[PDB]
């Protein structure tokens, strides 16, 4: 791959996202404005200004019409992507740590942190849209449902929707994953106990039928939506902040790291926080890609599988375009089976 | 190039309250939503087509986003210099002013520390800090003659490519060749129309960025809507009266009857008067301030409608200002169309296709399109232009419509049905191609781009080889190209460097050689610019009589020169009041006369820069002679230099002795391409003598007319004409086998030998322009001979 | 080149030579399953990259001087300071490099054709600039003994080792329209149209003797093209003749025979508008294309057992404009290059029979394996921009892959000449007499079958278990909610 | 009959492909020792030429 470095944020990155066609990249950080970048060259398209606190989460709808942000300033905002204006704000009694649109763009969930005495919860909001322009017509000030921290779990930290929005999957501060049935008024269906530490990320495969978890306990699990069966385990010696499933190739990208603190780093050893690529099916580390000056906090892959971006505690985003050696990377039994076709 | 001073200047400009205010306005433009996609596509691709409607902000914001990105982002380009071409002078100037304002610049375009500038013919407003240049297409083409790779340019933007002008298409061929040689050059093509696929394909299927944009909607009323809304009744005895498509069943039986029985072959001027009266009565239009632009096929219909408006009691009030806009009018009378009317006064502009492209009247809100034109047809077999034009193309009608909608929402009233519009041809026959190609062929050879034939074969729409051959034959006859090879002569090299027609360029160079550059540069300016003679509506006979009172030596060229001399005198002796009084008395446009002075001084500067100095010893024209009438000897010399430039435009007067003293017979002239009449605007209209007429142009209207004529004597034709044959037995001298003079055989041989002497002196002087000819015995004898012909 | 061809494990083919993936000049093998990337080097060339004739050096253009990149892991061993250069080509025997600047500088003054000796590393000559015509404007002999250029009124002949002037003379012959060196020692074919007093002719001239050994006047010709057979055995001339209507009325083929006593001439053909001709590589058959039918007609020619070369087969009219033969003689590509679709058709020979017809959307560029196993075709971004790709295909009628490439510049195979050839090798090629054989390929397929075993089995099992898991979910989802699972976001 | 001729053609083509590939692989294997010998001779000549220069 070739990498270039985007600078805009002077503060640690909290989330990067591609849009559905993979030509724009959205990012937020501990600063109070989010940025939008062309994913072709890393040019900055513009910024989203209005929050007064760290923005923890950003998401962009399937039409690339609105993006939504969740903030430490106790608010969620909805933004119109074409002019960067805020079109709706909801106030929250607690910080909002994560936001995600449903696959068709009519709902978004927001994770409300369990602070002060609030037990925390996943709020669901409805955006009624014009069926032609996908512009909004109505937003309600209330969520249409609140999944309060389930009895026996700690608060959710991450959540996303499965295929067609039929389930919400969540990860919690006690290393558990839980599942909620959207048709049945978001009722609790099941949970599994995976990590010894909090779940720090959870991301979906391209069809939304399986997902990948990561934790600072150094492990990552590939998990099936319908059964919650664990399919694969990637075992590392590194505390993980983030993980993704790649399209096109059978790869997994993991990212995290431990801040240096007291030990001296030499100029030879500087810039060596890496993303690790694993083969998805064989569970084997196949590469490490250097370039960051602090832990990786977020990774995102384009839906075309042709680039990936990572945002660091160093305040940079590295944007990576894959090359021919990547596309042709193949185990011998994979070459064999791809040729067996003809 | 250290960009850091210019980056620091731009960062300072961004901090200005002016930039921050206009940035909020820019963010409302449709193109601004595509800013990051435009910039990212331009980083990935060397060629990009940017398509979107007029008013979407392309011409202002695409060059601005590119300038912003190249200065703020460390792009690996070591260079930031952007050129944006415009077909129209007013667009280049107004866009540069607008973008300079949007950049927060205080001094306007080309001011100290201005990042934006413009360059048009005779006017440059750029400085060392200028990184965005708006220019006319023909300014960039001249820069390509000086720097064939555009080595100092990083980005070229060709705007309005949908107008498909000769200069735009020619520039696209050259830019395609430069893009093969230079990997660092980027090209942007900006279009208002949806035929972006043709440009994409021509540049190897390059990306098309479609900007969704309204901007400035023109509501369109067809003939059926106009008849319905106006209540117009087609009278059966009217000269406009000659299964109706189920489409018309929604209109009243009156409108259906009017559509069925209206003569599609006549312009209904009564319906235009009712439509104009409807715009003032209708609650929809009564409160809308703006000018009306009426497209008419030619001057006769402009006159007929002007007379109808002037005689109709509805329009007799100080509430209307009727202005004609036709190619025949002076640059000052044409400039009146751009003047804003007083508050509460409706301006009505009666125009031909001259308003259809390249000219912007900013206050036009209403367009009335008759759907008709008159078109120039060139007939190769006759070498004659004829004016004969019918319905416009769909492309032309859409450009007429888009005269409304430029600065605000507007209205277009089509004096033809929707069905009639749907049946128009999409494009006019060879807009770029139907014109003569000699200036294009000369420019191809000047740029060493190979043969004109092989080069023009690469066009989007190649012209016929016979048109190229005819154009090359004219360049050979002028002496601009060698006889057997497509190579420029020393004369051709000088002609190709001058911003004027080859015939006028030859006249200027000969004017310098014969040491008559000052009067000849005035004549050259007169031939390139609009006539300073105005014919105000309703005052034609007084204007024609005033022109006849200025008539000089049976020459329109010298009559206009005499009018200019009398204006220059009036300005020097009596200042501004005398100047205006002279212009008013003689029906002259003051603005046109100022432009003629400015063009004259620049033509003199260009000819002097080519090394042709006027001798310092002819204090005869540079010193204080605003007080003297031209001597007869100076008139003979000026006619001789006119013949040297225009000899290909000579004709024999057919003198017919009138039986009746009261019949002013129009002067008839036999040219090499057949018989023509002297145009009614010429002082020689009623010329009743044997002799030879020089003319500037031969044009077909209802008849073939010769425009801007000069009576010439034999010696100019014998010295500067085409091939001399001597018929020793008949005592006849033939020029080109068809111009006959009666001469003693010895005199005929003298002229044949004098040409060899002329060509020898001219060749030496054209190869070395700085060489003095003051003591040249040959030039002195030729000048003496020309001065003796009428003694 | 040769060593790597032995040591490396796969199975089974050629080395590239790719401009395109990424902003990098890049190195690949042909591993049958995919081309595998060896390296991708960022901005290696500043314009175009060129191989040496045996692939020995890579000639890389840098705008501050042409470089010869050598050694196994690639570094500059030699670099030649000439700017304004765009043409950067070798003597066919790898000993000398000729550089030409169409952009004058003060580097050339005005010696724009500069000849560099690779063995010394020195500029031996400069020759003053040129205006006409196609590159190479200055043409070498096969051995690299002689080098020459036309002045229109005089042929100048220059001599290896020091680039002297042959006989201390230049040959005063007028009206030459082009000249082509023979592969055979040592002969120039050149030709003159109607020049004033002189009717048109084709001349065969021997060097260093400098004698017009066979001249034939052709009479009243619009153009001619001089096509050597690859060993120097024959010169075919393609001749377009003119009647009194001033037309290119008929194309003739007239074939000089150079091994045969006193150079006899086979007049062969008479036909309408011949637009292409190509010889069989290393052989004596040929293929021809005719225009205006209204699709392009194809004609096939073989040598008779009674002597003469003659038409033997034809096939119906098609989109093929370019005839491109295999170095192994048998396979010929009939290609409609610079067409949006189709346009590649494939013929096996003797007795010319069509094997296959295939895609290549906007095809520009075409090349073969030196031994004829693989065809590669490409779409340069200099030529076309609606797809940009390389297409890789096996002689049979089997596509290997098509790989789109983002701003694709160029593809060239690394040259690989057969290292030695002899009568016993030519005998071993005939050993199985014609029927089938089963000695080598079945063993390579058995080796490939072994490559599915020993730790491999656990991974085969994993792949399998994954495809099954996926089919199961695939089924359920189609039934429960009518959804089709995928691994990349659909168009 | 069409299917049979198509199968026979495909088998003939596949056998031709294998024969050409195996012939070229065999030629290259037998050429390797000659290429090595030619490289040693060339290396000696290049060394002698360098010493002489």
């Amino acid at each position: 791959m070739k990498a270039i470095k985007l600078t805009g944020h002077e503060r640690p990155l909290t989330q990067v996202k591609y849009n559905k066609e993979g030509d724009l990249l959205f990012s937020c950080s501990k600063d109070s404005s989010a940025s939008v970048w062309y994913s072709l060259n890393g040019e900055r398209l513009g910024t989203l200004d209005g929050h007064t606190g760290t923005i923890w989460s950003i998401d962009v709808d399937c039409f690339t019409k609105y993006c939504v942000t969740g903030s430490a300033d106790y608010s969620i905002k909805l933004w119109d992507v074409s002019n960067g204006q805020c079109v709706a704000t909801w106030k929250s009694p607690v910080p909002v740590k994560r936001v995600e649109f449903s696959p068709c763009g009519n709902y978004f969930l927001a994770i409300l942190d369990n602070v002060m005495k609030n037990p925390g919860s996943i709020n669901i909001y409805e955006i009624e849209r014009d069926s032609a322009t996908h512009e909004l017509t109505k937003v309600s000030e209330e969520p249409i449902h609140k999944i309060i921290t389930h009895e026996g779990l700690d608060a959710a930290t991450v959540a996303g929707w499965s295929t067609k929005g039929k389930y919400i999957i969540a990860g919690h501060k006690d290393g558990k994953i839980s599942k909620y049935d959207v048709s049945n008024n978001y009722e609790y269906v099941d949970s599994i106990d995976l990590h010894e530490k909090s779940i720090s990320d959870m991301q979906f495969s391209p069809d939304l039928t399986y997902f990948i978890t990561s934790s600072r306990d150094t492990n990552s699990f590939l998990v099936d939506v319908s059964t919650l069966q664990v399919l694969k385990k990637y075992e590392t010696d590194c505390p993980l902040n983030t993980a993704v499933i790649t399209p096109l190739k059978e790869f997994i990208i993991l990212g995290g790291g431990q801040e240096a603190k007291d030990v001296t780093t030499t100029s030879a050893n500087e810039g060596k926080f890496e993303a690790r690529f694993y083969h998805k099916i064989f569970e084997e580390e196949i590469g490490r890609v250097q370039g960051h000056f602090g832990p990786l906090n977020t990774v995102a892959i384009s839906p075309q599988g042709t680039s990936y971006a990572s945002g660091g505690e160093d305040g940079f985003i590295r944007l990576h375009h894959f090359e021919k050696s990547y596309f042709d990377f193949k185990y011998d039994v994979e070459k064999a089976a791809e040729a067996k076709e003809h | 190039e250290d960009l850091e001073p210019v980056r620091n200047l731009f960062r300072k400009l961004q901090s200005t309250p002016k930039y921050q205010k206009l940035l909020k306005e820019r963010q409302q433009l449709p193109v601004f939503k595509h800013r990051d996609s435009i910039v990212e596509t331009l980083k990935r691709h060397r060629v990009v087509v940017v398509a979107g409607e007029t008013g979407s902000g392309k011409s202002t914001q695409v060059p601005h986003f590119l300038l912003e990105d190249l200065l703020l982002n460390e792009w690996e380009a070591s260079k930031c210099n952007i050129v944006c071409t415009q077909p129209r002078r007013i667009s280049a100037v107004s866009l540069a002013n607008r973008v300079c304002d949007e950049l927060g610049c205080e001094n306007g375009p080309g001011g100290r520390n201005s990042l934006c500038g413009y360059q048009i013919r005779m006017e440059s407003r750029a400085c060392e800090s200028t990184r965005l240049l708006y220019c006319t297409t023909g300014v960039l083409l001249r820069k390509l003659q000086e720097d064939g790779l555009l080595s100092n340019v990083s980005h070229v933007i060709v705007d309005e490519v949908h107008e498909r002008s000769v200069q735009s298409d020619f520039l696209l061929i050259i830019l395609k060749e430069i893009l093969q040689k230079r990997s660092d050059l980027h090209l942007i093509l900006m279009s208002a129309t949806v035929d972006s696929e043709k440009f994409s394909t021509y540049f190897t299927h390059c990306p098309i960025l479609r900007i969704s944009g309204r901007s400035y909607p023109v509501e369109v009323f067809h003939l059926e809507d106009i008849i319905e809304e106006t209540g117009f009744v087609l009278e059966k005895d009217s000269e406009y009266c000659q299964d109706l498509n189920p489409f018309y069943q929604k209109y009243s039986s009156r409108t259906q009857h009017a559509i069925l029985y209206m003569n599609p072959h006549k312009i209904n001027l009564d319906l235009i008067l009712e439509l104009l009266a409807y715009l003032d009565k209708s609650p929809q239009f009564r409160n809308i301030e703006g000018a009306v632009l009426i497209f008419l096929p030619g001057l006769a219909h402009i006159q007929q409608l002007y007379d109808l408006l002037s005689n109709d009691r509805r329009f007799y009030s100080e509430r209307y200002k009727v202005i004609a806009l036709h190619s025949i009018l002076s640059t000052q009378d044409q400039a009146a169309a751009f003047t804003l009317p007083p508050p509460g006064v409706r301006k009505i502009v009666l125009a031909t296709n001259i308003a259809e492209t390249g000219i912007t009247i900013p206050d036009v809100v209403f367009v009335i399109d008759t759907g008709r034109t008159k078109e120039n047809k060139y007939h190769e077999s006759s070498q004659m232009s004829s004016l004969v034009e019918t319905f416009v193309s769909k492309a032309s009608a859409l450009q007429r419509q888009g005269r409304a909608g430029r600065v605000r929402d507007g209205f277009c009233f089509r004096m033809y049905t929707r069905e009639r519009f749907e049946g128009f041809m999409d494009y006019s026959v060879p807009e770029i191609l139907r014109v003569p190609l000699e200036e294009l062929c000369l420019h191809i050879m000047k740029c060493n781009l190979g043969s004109p034939e092989d080069f023009l074969s690469k066009a989007l729409d190649p012209p016929q080889l016979q048109v190229i051959s005819n154009a090359m034959n004219l360049l050979r006859k002028i002496g601009a190209c060698e006889l057997n090879e497509p190579k420029l002569t020393p004369l051709g090299q000088h002609l190709a460097a001058l911003p004027v027609n080859v015939k006028i360029g030859k006249m200027l160079i000969f004017g310098a050689i014969f040491g008559c550059l000052d009067p000849v540069a005035t004549l050259a300016a007169v031939m390139t610019e609009k006539s300073p003679f105005t014919t105000p509506i309703g005052r034609k006979d007084e204007a024609d009589l005033a022109k006849s009172a200025l008539a000089m030596a049976d020459s329109d060229h010298l009559t206009i020169y005499n009018a200019y001399l009398g204006w220059k005198k009036a300005r020097q002796e009596g200042g501004y009041r005398s100047e205006i009084t002279y212009c008013r008395r003689n029906f002259l446009n003051r603005t046109s006369l100022l432009t003629l002075e400015d063009v004259k001084q620049e033509l003199i500067k260009l000819v002097k820069a080519a090394g042709f100095s006027s001798s310092t010893t002819s204090t005869s024209w540079e010193g204080n002679r605003a007080s003297q009438t031209l001597s007869f000897q100076e008139i003979a010399l000026l006619k001789a230099v006119l013949v040297a430039g225009l000899y290909d435009n000579v004709g024999k007067i057919i003198y017919t002795k009138s039986v009746d003293v009261t019949e002013k017979l129009a002067c008839i002239v036999e040219t090499a391409q057949g018989k023509a009449q002297v145009h009614p605007s010429s002082v020689n209209r009623d010329l009743q003598t044997h002799g030879w007429l020089l003319y500037q142009e031969k044009i077909r209207y209802a008849r073939v007319y010769l425009r801007e004529t000069t009576l010439i004597t034999p010696f100019p034709v014998l010295l500067f004409g085409g091939d001399i044959e001597v018929q020793h037995r008949e005592r006849l001298l033939s020029i080109d086998g068809w111009i006959y003079f009666q001469a003693p055989v010895k005199i005929a041989v003298i002229f044949k030998q004098l040409r060899v002497l002329i060509d020898s002196v001219l060749r030496k002087k054209l190869e070395n322009p700085k060489m003095s000819l003051e003591n040249d015995k040959i030039l002195q004898i030729i000048t003496e001979l020309i001065k003796t012909e009428n003694n | 080149n040769l060593r790597y061809w032995l040591e490396e494990a796969e199975c089974r083919d050629q080395y590239s030579v790719i401009f395109e993936s990424g902003d990098r000049t890049s190195i690949f093998w042909n591993d049958v399953k995919d081309p595998v990337s060896i390296e991708e080097r960022a901005r290696w060339t500043e314009t175009y990259v060129r191989w040496s004739p045996k692939g020995t050096y890579l000639a890389t253009f840098h705008q501050r001087g042409i470089a010869l990149w050598g050694g196994e892991k690639f570094k500059q061993i030699q670099r030649f300071s000439h700017q304004g250069v765009q043409l950067i080509d070798f003597s066919p025997c790898e000993r000398y490099l000729v550089t030409f600047s169409p952009l004058m500088d003060t580097q050339d003054d005005p010696q724009a054709i500069i000849i560099w000796d690779i063995l010394t590393g020195h500029k031996k000559r400069g020759f003053h600039c040129e205006s006409s015509a196609h590159w190479p404007i200055f043409k070498w002999s096969h051995d690299g003994k002689f080098f020459a250029r036309m002045t229109l009124d005089t042929l100048s002949i220059y001599e290896t080792p020091s680039m002297g002037l042959l006989d201390k003379k230049s040959l005063k012959i007028s009206g030459i329209k082009d000249f082509s060196w023979s592969p055979g020692g040592n002969i120039i074919a050149f030709w003159v149209p109607e020049d004033k007093d002189i009717p048109a002719r084709v001349t065969l001239m021997q060097l260093p003797s400098r004698q017009e050994i066979r001249v034939r006047n052709l009479f009243n010709v619009v153009d001619c093209k001089l096509h050597w057979q690859k060993n120097g055995d024959y010169l075919c001339v393609k001749v377009d003749r003119t009647p009194k209507g001033t037309q290119g009325v008929v194309t003739n083929f007239e074939i000089f025979r150079m091994r045969e006593k006193q150079v006899p001439v086979d007049v062969v053909e008479m036909k309408e508008t011949i637009i292409a001709f190509a010889w069989e590589p290393n052989g004596s058959k040929f293929a021809v294309l005719h225009g205006e039918a209204p699709r392009i007609s194809v004609s096939f020619y073989h040598v008779k057992s009674n002597g003469k070369i003659e038409l033997s087969k034809m096939f119906d009219k098609q989109q093929a404009n370019t005839i491109f033969w295999s170095p192994q003689g048998q396979f010929v590509v009939l290609a409609g290059l610079r067409s949006m679709n189709g346009a590649l058709a494939f013929v096996d020979t003797s007795d010319c029979t069509v094997m296959n017809i295939a895609e290549h959307y906007m095809a520009s560029d075409v090349e073969w394996d030196p031994t004829g196993r693989y065809v590669v075709t490409s779409v340069s971004w200099w030529s076309h921009k609606v797809d940009n790709a390389y297409w890789l295909w096996t002689f049979q009628g089997r596509l290997l892959q098509k790989n789109n490439k983002d701003r694709f510049c160029q593809l060239l195979w690394r040259p690989r000449p057969p290292t030695l050839l002899s009568q016993e090798q030519i005998k071993q090629i005939k050993k199985d007499l014609k029927k089938y054989s089963k000695i080598f390929e079945q063993k390579d397929r058995l080796s490939q079958s072994k490559a599915s075993k020993e730790l491999v089995e656990r991974r085969r099992a994993m792949m399998e278990d994954f495809r099954k898991y996926g089919k199961a979910a695939q089924e359920l989802y189609v039934g429960q909610k009518n959804e089709r699972l995928e691994l990349r976001g659909g168009v | 009959q069409l299917e049979k001729e198509k199968k026979e053609l495909q088998e003939r083509l596949k056998n031709q492909e294998k024969k050409i590939d195996y012939f070229e692989r065999a030629k290259r294997l037998e050429e390797i020792p000659l290429i090595k010998s030619a490289y040693e001779e060339q290396r000696i000549k290049d060394m002698d030429l360098w010493e002489q220069q």
